[PDB]
């Protein structure tokens, strides 16, 4: 983990199963979205490519 | 006299079909508002409004039937 | 004489197709209803609000063929 120019970290960290944010999406309450075809399949490739974007970083 | 038996039987088809026809159309209406407003609450009243607005055109010919029927059953008797 | 043959088909007409509509109206309405609620449950009651609102304006016309099912039914005969 590079940290400061200076001192630098190794890390081992979870990627699966995902690790929970304290983000609250309770104010999303207002709304949902349209599914085209629908939330499942997306959600996995969602994941899929969330993975493979970390991995990259 | 044998007239009138026939002109209530008239009266009774004519405002069940409108009947039939004012309900089922405005709940296919209101089946399609209340879906949208499942998904986003906060337009509420902007479908409520746009939904108010159709309901009167899908109301139109249903309430000129039933007027018609009560003037067959009581003004013509 | 025949005015109690014939009446009661009119009321029975008029009645049954009442019927039909109230009832495939409200079904319609109150699946939308439903699958909304599953879909985003906390909202029920705001839901639950607009389904009677727009319940209110399925059930006229078929409540109006009622009322007078019932008048000719009992009242004429």
């Amino acid at each position: 983990k590079f940290i400061n120019t200076m001192s630098q970290v190794p890390t081992i960290s979870q990627l699966l199963p995902l690790p929970a944010s304290d983000d609250d999406d309770l104010k999303h309450k207002s709304w949902d979205y349209l599914y085209e075809p629908d939330p499942k399949a997306l959600l996995d490739t969602l994941l899929r490519r969330y993975v493979e974007s970390q991995v990259y970083q | 006299n044998l007239n009138m038996d026939l002109l209530y039987m008239a009266a009774a088809v004519m405002m069940g079909l409108a009947a039939i026809g004012a309900a089922i159309g405005i709940g296919i209406l209101g089946g399609k508002f209340l879906e949208g407003a499942a998904r986003q609450p906060d337009l509420i009243p902007l479908l409520r409004t746009q939904f108010f607005i159709v309901m009167g055109l899908v109301d139109a010919i249903p309430m000129i039937a039933v007027g018609l029927g009560l003037y067959v059953m009581f003004a013509v008797a």
